[PDB]
């Protein structure tokens, strides 16, 4: 008798073996990276498959969007990931029409995480196996960068990653990072990690996508830029793969 | 040689995968072949049929079905988990998008709805998924043509040219060797047949298959003429006599 | 001897002193007797003689009395290997027994097998205990290679009796051998008196005849029914120490003992 | 056996299992100490110094106030701790609403335990893998008090207590030093009492700690990182040899 | 034999040089200076004609030869399996130069999962009886192995590398018309058939076939006619036969199972 | 037998083996002067086709001690309670020759982790060699005996085996770097022929880290693409031909489009 | 091992087992019926077995005239059949009252089969162990047969059969259609089509019959109905 058949059971060792068996699911997923720096936040991606007769060109997979301010990166299951963002895109607007202003990023994840806890105990139901990254900007705290975990606990990081072989990629980030980077120090950094801890030697433009947040709006709020292929195949050759 | 975790679908193994959705797909293979190709002006879909008793009027059943005048579909897998799926689908095209946006959906906001019909199966235990995997073809004024796929796990891809069922790996190998990124329509039909030649048994005529296409307007189908912009469909399936002659080449 | 009777090739039970069939038994006349009689043609065509047969259907048909009987006509050694009585819980030692008999059959010059209840081999594998079901094919698969390897003999024939055909669908083992698969009958009402004529013989009974017997034999169409009715109808003329049967005991017998032969 | 894979059955010894297995989970968490002087309360924490990529702009915080005269501290796991903190602060501001009167601390403490009793009794539910404690002052009085809570759903009133790693070292320690024969008076000895109490676990890391105290008249005050760094030294100043 | 085999125009070549050529011509391998290979492997679905090719090689080897199908290894009393396996390879090197055949190993050659049993744990160390012999401290230059399997994608990679299986070979599928025309001409020509010879009417069909089904149809067609009190020839009305070789219709689980 | 010139591919590992083996035998006086311990046998894990067994046949060629072998599962036996007897009658044969290395190629057949539902005599004879290495009389046996075992993946086993006190080092044999892969070509090629205007590093850098033994397969096979044509000598393009081929099929079944995730 | 005592579990090879048991649980009656079209009509026969001698034979019937212009002949045990025939006698109120006109047969099979599909996704009910055959005379497409099943694979056969003697009847029927190369049958008179049917099937399996051992259904336009022992000698009269 071992304690895994249901997620409503502590172990005698004091642990919930089903939840660990969800936090391991993301290891099957694809890499995701974010960096926080001076001018604005950046993100990366890596599609799990990069075959021929399916277009990942116009069809974004790892980089959805939640508002003109906030954008995320996603991992894990796909059917249990859309409904989260299709809840987040609601909760924000249901914070706007009542309070007539934008969302603080901390409240969203605080409200998006504590439902995953809801799918951890009350009922014999699956916990949503997903490890989002949150990227956005609020005034009471400036730039921001959070991270989730299908348990329901978050963390405000500076620059981290998830997915396949992040444990090594962190080591390629822990020691070769500088807070005073503007943007492109993080870029050649970011794209250098994925180049190191991949599965195959392609690194084709289809295999990965980027994104950005920027406060370049001159006293306007913020801009985004989710790069088409023509903006990222030109930069890696402009960076020296 | 699997045990203790395919029993249900709400217990992640230590390896970190769900139980029997992986095994639903095992039937999807064991169903008949299928395919669909994206041209620069149209999209095609095709399946055979190994009608068990020849006495059956094979015309009655239809692998292909309607969703809109502009969108059509086909499976490769279990049958009776299709003919209900479509009514559960086109019912959503009306109540979801149409009656609160006036006109018919694009393809992806009609495919995303299909998924939410699917994932509601894999939510609890002792309630199985659908033993099928679909592909959808349509057109719009925003981005035009598209060819998507749908799996029982809720996921939905796009594609450019594909096959599924038995002749899946063999066909998709041939398509990579008999495809171009800037071809035309009619040669696509000249492919799908000889692609469908790959894993065929019995006959090959126009009676023992059913394939459809989409393309330019076909206002002869309309019947409600007298209006400038009340334009007709972009969907029609080809008659056996319209196919049995094309086969002659 | 150790295992089985082997019939000394001559113990001559009557394959025709029986209310069975003529078509099937003549269908078997082809695959066995014709080559062993007449090799001048299979030689002339060069086709090798046939590889075994299946005889489906549930009991009462006499699907084992004909077998050793026709074997007695040609004169081969008749033995058993009931798969229910061949399985052993150990990992091997279900396949060893297979290996003994193909060898030991060849220790004798001719020999033919009668497997029965062979569904124990051909299981659906619905449990899927890989510690077991990985071995179930292991012993089964050994049969497939032990049976037709280098054996170019015309003496070692094979039979497999299998009630419940098509319960096996792990493998139907169709292609190649099983050159026949006889469409077995049941005892038709016409065959009743064809059968009752068999066992009634060797009796002094004032006849004991009737047409009220197939109606009694209706739905009790199994050979044990007739063997036993003639048994117990024989035990009722002695129930009063009489001298010869009356046919009412037959009309009493089958009516009053096919009961167990229709309810359980 | 099999008597321990549910919440609605008794072993033949009479005791349920899934609850006190929670007490094995909470043992795997960080320290949380509390002491009351004559007129001021304190609270501690075994904060971690994990890595140089969490934003120093936002340190984490075990502690979380619910109203200006009550606080709360815990240990165990954070997700299931986030809920009842929000069901608490909600419940307090309701008591101000309905009754035009703040909350007696005992009333609050029986609401958090009033949920830890149902979330084990009615099955279809997992408990809250957390122990907590309450700290503060009643309105219109200086009466100090702290209460403990645990997932069995019972509320006690210790004067000093801890929860988690090597608590067994500490709950015996303060018994050897703290005592009602001489109740402390003000902050600098309640803190000089406490900062030394942590030392069984802290292994000499001062980037691994935070602290708070309590006011009458519905106030609080947090504390700095140098304002302990001296207290790191007076406590070591006695440790000359 | 070789000439009894049909369309193995490619596969027939690789083994009759990986087996025969060395013992007849090895000085030229080392005339470069390399070590030749030791093991091969023959993986393709059943009926594709693998187990019979070695039997052709058996007729023409002028070496020794050993037949052990994979089920023969196991017994109930543990420990005896491997010594039987050790008894093999010592017998080989004794009667050298020799080679070995196995007709199935998928009951053995597997992935070596994490076992928790005796059964699944004792099968593994049988496999270890091979590995420590095929490459350990004690090896030789006379043995070669002819493995076999109906399919090869699961047996562990530690068995699949050079030194062990330097040259493994594929087999065709069941839908490749060229050899199909070559088989009917082969098998039929070995005996006497009709002038009305509609065999260029059967090849063209889209159906998939083996080398095993062909032995069935052409035999059981030779059955129906010889059954007709006839003497030699097989009538062009064997249309019963081809359609009699439709076993998919005889599978209710392929008729009324999934739906 | 083979030798140390042939096990090229590394030096850091092999320079750690006789750190424990050759020194105590020849020179324990410093180590008795320093007088601290006596480091006993060693384990070496790595994926297959990497040179594990190869180093162990070489070392016997370069040892001066007696070198006992047990191949895969020649200790597990039919009757009961003599597998142990087959063990304790081993070491007593060692101590006759006080300097005595032993070798056992693989342990995952024997020393797998224990359970009760199955696994009998094997989980017993492991439970006495585990005694012999570090027991009372094992302290006697602990004097001069040294041990080498070469698994493939060690998470399977107990810790008690690889527990220190008897296993003081746990060596990794990973798949190599470019120059390591590059040299062993020559170690499997120098016999070949006056290879004509050739490079071999430009091809190793093509084939990323696969294994070592595979490289013995390309070289022997490359000559074979030259052996057919009576072309005794060797080509360049035959190499990047073969190495580009024999790993393709290894990259053939790795694909899958299940994709229930992202 | 599981996989069999539950419906909604796939085997690893794809095929589930529980419905396949119900596909097999139809023929516990040892009954075999037959249907065949006409030129404007359609007929259905049915073998009978009333061995015990205390059953009023008039009421034993695997026929249920659900409404006008519809018919149905069942296999599987009788009680499940009533539990299906009821739902048919319920919808034909609704489709009339809700959409205006009478149900065609094809919809009525399509609708009914979706219901038995829904009991292969959840444990509301078990699946009925029936396989049933509707007949009618359509106002647009003409006569029609449809062959339902438990899981829900319905199709329209030109003239089909059922029972444990399908292979046999599957043999001789199609032999008939290829002697003329037509799907339906000529010779309008629904009476005379019975004489075609019964003689086509006695010789099939080889047993002569009485009048008190069959039951028949006839599908003319404007009505469907059943008949007693009239016209029980013309098959032998000539
Ligand atoms: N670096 C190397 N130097 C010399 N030979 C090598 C090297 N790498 C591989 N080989 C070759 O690979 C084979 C050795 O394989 P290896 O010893 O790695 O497997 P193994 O340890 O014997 O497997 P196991 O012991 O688990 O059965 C020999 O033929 C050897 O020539
Ligand atoms: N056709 C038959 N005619 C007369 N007796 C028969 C016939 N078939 C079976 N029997 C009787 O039944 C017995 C054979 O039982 P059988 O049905 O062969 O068992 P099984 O089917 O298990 O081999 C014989 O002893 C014989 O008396
Ligand atoms: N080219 C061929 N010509 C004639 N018979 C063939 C041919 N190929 C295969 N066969 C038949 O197929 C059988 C071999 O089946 P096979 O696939 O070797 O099974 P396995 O490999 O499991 O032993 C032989 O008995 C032989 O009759």
């Amino acid at each position: 008798r071992r304690y895994d058949s249901r997620t409503t059971i502590f172990s005698p060792e004091g642990r919930l073996y089903q939840v660990e068996y969800a936090l391991e699911s993301i290891s099957h997923a694809g890499t995701a990276i974010g960096i926080m720096a001076s001018d604005g936040i950046v993100l990366a991606a890596e599609r799990k498959v990069t075959s021929t007769l399916l277009e990942q060109d116009t069809s974004t997979e790892k980089l959805y969007k939640l508002n003109d301010k906030i954008a995320v990166a996603v991992a894990g299951l796909t059917a249990d990931a859309e409904i989260l963002i299709n809840t987040a895109r609601i909760h924000a607007q249901n914070y706007l029409k009542t309070y007539n202003e934008d969302i603080p990023v901390e409240i969203l994840v605080r409200r998006l995480s504590d439902i995953k806890q809801g799918y951890t105990q009350h009922g014999g139901l699956r916990p949503f196996g997903v490890s989002f990254i949150y990227a956005g900007y609020d005034d009471r705290y400036g730039y921001q960068l959070y991270t989730s975990n299908p348990s329901g606990n978050y963390t405000g990081w500076k620059a981290i990653s998830v997915g396949a072989n992040t444990s090594a990629a962190q080591t390629l980030l822990q020691m070769d990072y500088k807070d005073d980077m503007k943007v492109d120090d993080a870029i050649e950094l970011a794209l250098k990690t994925l180049s190191k801890t991949t599965d195959s030697s392609a690194l084709t433009y289809d295999r990965l996508e980027f994104a950005t947040i920027r406060k370049g709006a001159n006293d306007g709020e913020v801009y985004q830029k989710i790069f088409k292929p023509q903006e990222i195949k030109d930069i890696l050759v402009k960076t020296g793969i | 040689m699997t045990d203790r975790y395919s029993f249900s679908l709400t217990t992640f193994s230590p390896s970190g995968k769900l139980g029997q959705i992986d095994y639903a797909l095992t039937a999807v293979k064991q169903g008949v072949t299928s395919l669909g190709i994206k041209a620069t002006n149209g999209v095609v879909i095709a399946t055979e049929k190994k009608s068990s008793s020849p006495l059956a009027m094979s015309e009655t059943l239809s692998k292909v079905s309607l969703l809109t005048p502009d969108i059509g579909a086909v499976y490769s897998g279990m049958g009776p988990d299709y003919r209900v799926l479509v009514d559960k689908s086109r019912k959503v095209a009306h109540t979801s998008y149409k009656r609160i946006y006036g006109e018919y959906p694009p393809t992806k906001l009609l495919v995303s709805e299909v998924a939410k019909i699917m994932q509601e199966a894999t939510q609890s235990g002792g309630v199985r998924p659908f033993g099928v995997s679909l592909l959808i073809a349509g057109h719009d004024e925003f981005n035009g043509f598209s060819l998507y796929q749908v799996d029982p796990s809720g996921s939905y891809f796009p594609w450019k040219a594909t096959a599924i069922g038995k002749g899946s790996v063999a066909a998709k190998t041939f398509l990579e060797k008999r495809w171009n990124d800037e071809l035309e329509l009619e040669d696509a039909i000249h492919i799908a047949l000889l692609t469908l030649k790959e894993s065929v048994e019995g006959e090959f005529n126009g009676d023992t298959i059913e394939l459809a296409i989409i393309g330019d307007e076909n206002p002869d189908l309309l019947g409600y003429t007298g209006i400038p912009t009340d334009k007709g469909p972009r969907f029609r399936k080809l008659t056996s006599q319209e196919i049995n002659d094309r086969l002659e080449a | 001897l150790v295992y089985n009777m082997t019939s000394f090739e001559q113990g001559e039970i009557t394959f025709d002193g029986i209310g069975g069939l003529t078509e099937q038994i003549r269908e078997l006349r082809e695959v066995i007797e014709l080559p062993l009689k007449n090799p001048e043609i299979f030689q002339r065509v060069g086709i090798k003689p046939p590889k075994g047969v299946l005889l489906y259907g549930p009991p009462g048909t006499g699907k084992t009395l004909l077998a050793k009987a026709v074997a007695a006509t040609i004169g081969a050694n008749f033995i058993f290997s009931p798969a229910s009585g061949i399985v052993d819980k150990y990992i091997g030692e279900s396949a060893r027994i297979i290996r003994e008999m193909f060898a030991y059959a060849k220790e004798h010059e001719p020999c033919i097998i009668f497997m029965d209840e062979v569904d124990a081999i051909g299981g659906r594998r619905f449990s899927e205990g890989t510690s077991a079901d990985r071995e179930i094919q292991r012993t089964l698969m050994e049969l497939l290679t032990q049976m037709d390897g280098f054996d170019n003999l015309g003496q070692t024939k094979i039979i497999m009796a299998t009630n419940r055909p098509d319960t096996l669908d792990p493998a139907l083992l169709r292609p190649g051998r099983l050159d026949r698969k006889v469409e077995i009958p049941l005892p038709n009402e016409a065959g009743r008196l064809e059968i009752f004529k068999i066992h009634t013989a060797k009796v002094k009974k004032t006849g004991e005849f009737d047409f009220e017997a197939a109606v009694k034999m209706s739905d009790g169409f199994n050979g044990a029914d007739i063997r036993n009715c003639a048994t117990e109808a024989g035990f009722f003329a002695i129930r009063d120490d009489r001298d010869h049967i009356n046919p009412d005991d037959l009309m009493k017998a089958v009516r009053k003992v096919a009961e167990v032969k229709k309810l359980e | 056996s099999g008597y321990d894979r549910a919440l609605s059955i008794f072993s033949p010894d009479g005791h349920i299992f899934q609850v006190e297995y929670a007490l094995e989970a909470v043992k795997r968490g960080t320290c949380a100490v509390g002491v009351k002087g004559k007129n001021c309360v304190v609270l501690g924490c075994e904060r971690r110094s994990t890595l140089k990529l969490q934003d120093t702009r936002i340190t984490p915080s075990k502690v979380s106030k619910i109203d200006s005269h009550v606080v709360l501290s815990f240990s165990g796991l954070n997700a299931d701790s986030r809920i009842l903190i929000e069901k608490a602060r909600v419940e307090a501001q309701s008591h101000r609403l309905t009754l035009e009167d703040p909350v007696t601390v005992e009333y609050l403490t029986r609401y958090v335990a009033g949920v830890q009793q149902r979330y084990t009794q009615s099955g279809g539910v997992r408990p809250f893998g957390v122990s907590t404690l309450i700290a503060g002052f009643d309105p219109r009085d200086d009466e100090p008090k702290l209460y403990q809570t645990e997932p069995s759903g019972i509320y006690s009133s210790w004067s000093a207590q801890t929860i988690g790693r090597n608590s067994k070292t500490v709950r015996e320690f303060l018994e050897k030093n703290y005592d009602r024969k001489e109740p402390p008076a003000t902050v600098e000895e309640c803190v000089k009492l406490t900062v030394r109490s942590l030392l069984e676990v802290v292994q000499t890391g001062a980037k691994n700690i935070e602290i708070t105290v309590v006011k009458p008249d519905s106030d609080i005050v947090a504390l700095s990182s140098e304002e302990i760094n001296q207290y790191v030294t007076q406590i070591e100043q006695e440790k000359q040899e | 034999t070789y000439a009894d085999v049909g369309g193995l125009d490619m596969q027939k070549q690789e083994i009759r040089e990986a087996v025969e050529l060395p013992l007849v011509q090895a000085d030229l391998y080392e005339q470069i200076g390399i070590d030749p290979p030791r093991g091969v492997l023959l993986y393709g679905p059943p009926g594709t004609g693998k187990t019979m090719l070695v039997k052709a090689v058996a007729n023409s080897t002028k070496a020794a030869f050993i037949r052990v199908n994979g089920s023969e290894f196991v017994h109930k009393y543990l420990g005896e399996g491997p010594r039987m396996v050790r008894d093999v390879f010592r017998l080989a090197r004794e009667n050298a130069p020799s080679i070995i055949f196995i007709d199935e190993v998928d009951s053995i050659a597997t992935k070596r999962f994490d076992a928790q049993t005796g059964s699944d744990r004792e099968v593994q160390r049988i496999l270890i009886e091979l590995l420590t012999q095929m490459d350990g401290f004690d090896q030789s230059t006379n043995v070669k192995v002819i493995m076999a399997t109906n399919r090869a994608d699961t047996l562990d990679p530690a068995l699949l590398r050079p030194g062990r299986l330097d040259r493994k070979i594929e087999f065709p599928s069941l839908r490749d018309r060229r050899e199909r025309r070559l088989i009917f001409g082969t098998i039929a020509s070995k005996m006497s058939l009709a002038p009305e010879a509609d065999l260029d009417s059967l090849i063209i069909r889209n159906d998939s076939l083996s080398g095993a089904v062909i032995a069935a149809i052409m035999q059981e067609a030779g059955l129906r006619a010889v059954r007709k009190n006839r003497y030699v020839i097989l009538q062009s009305d064997l249309e019963e036969a081809y359609a009699t070789q439709v076993k998919t219709d005889n599978t209710v689980d392929k008729f009324d199972f999934y739906k | 037998d083979s030798t140390y010139d042939m096990v090229g591919g590394l030096t850091k590992q092999i320079k750690e083996i006789k750190e424990v083996i050759e020194l105590p035998v020849k020179h324990p006086e410093l180590f008795e002067s320093l007088g601290i311990a006596q480091p006993k046998g060693v384990i070496l894990y790595g994926p297959p086709g990497t040179g594990k067994t190869l180093l162990a046949r070489a070392v016997a060629h370069h040892t001066d001690c007696k070198f006992i072998r047990v191949s895969g599962a020649e200790l597990v036996q039919k009757y009961i309670g003599e597998g142990s007897r087959m063990v304790r009658e081993l070491f007593v044969m060692a101590r006759e020759h006080a300097p005595s290395i032993i070798f056992m190629d693989e342990i995952d057949s024997i020393g797998s982790t224990r359970v009760e539902g199955s696994g009998g005599g094997d989980s017993e004879v492991q439970r006495t060699m585990l005694e012999l290495l570090n027991q009372l009389d094992g302290f006697e046996t602990s004097k001069n005996i040294k041990i080498i075992m070469a698994t493939n993946r060690l998470d399977i086993l107990d810790p008690a085996l690889l527990r220190p006190g008897r296993i003081d080092r746990k060596i990794e044999f990973p798949p190599p770097s470019v120059a390591a892969r590059a040299e062993i070509l020559r170690i499997h090629s120098r016999k070949m022929n006056l290879t004509r205007g050739i490079n071999l590093r430009k091809v190793a850098e093509k084939m990323n880290g696969c294994s070592g033994a595979d490289v013995k397969g390309v070289c022997t096979e490359a000559g074979m693409y030259a052996l057919r044509e009576r072309r005794i000598h060797v080509t360049q393009e035959d190499f990047e031909l073969a190495v580009g081929k024999v790993m393709n099929k290894n990259q053939e079944t790795a694909i899958s489009v299940a994709k229930l995730f992202k | 091992a599981g996989y069999d005592r539950h419906i909604t579990i796939f085997s690893p090879e794809g095929r589930l087992y529980q419905v396949e048991y119900a596909f097999k649980a139809t023929n516990q009656t040892n009954i075999n019926s037959l249907a065949v079209r006409g030129k404007d009509c359609t007929v259905v026969i049915s073998q009978k077995k009333v061995p015990d001698k205390l059953l009023d034979p008039t009421t034993v019937s695997y026929i249920f005239c659900i409404s006008r212009t519809i018919g149905m002949v069942v296999n599987g045990p009788i009680p499940d059949a009533r539990n299906a025939a009821l739902r048919a006698k319920a919808e034909a109120a609704e489709f009339r009252y809700k959409y205006g006109y009478d149900m065609p047969c094809d919809v009525l099979a399509k609708r009914m089969a979706n219901l038995s599909q829904i009991y292969t996704q959840r444990a509301y009910m078990r699946p009925l162990g029936v396989i049933l055959t509707f007949v009618s005379v359509d106002e647009e497409l003409g006569p029609s047969i449809y062959k339902t099943d438990p899981a829900g694979y319905y199709v329209g056969y030109k003239a089909t059969a059922t029972g444990p003697k399908q292979q046999e009847i599957t043999t001789n029927l199609e032999n008939h259609f290829k002697k003329s190369k037509i799907d339906h049958i000529n010779e309008e008179s629904w009476e005379k089509v019975v004489e075609f049917a019964i003689t086509h099937m006695i010789d099939a399996l080889g047993t002569e019959f009485s009048k008190n051992d069959l039951e028949v259904g006839v599908a003319t336009k404007d009505k469907f109905f059943t008949l007693s022992a009239e016209n029980i000698e013309e098959r032998l009269v000539a």
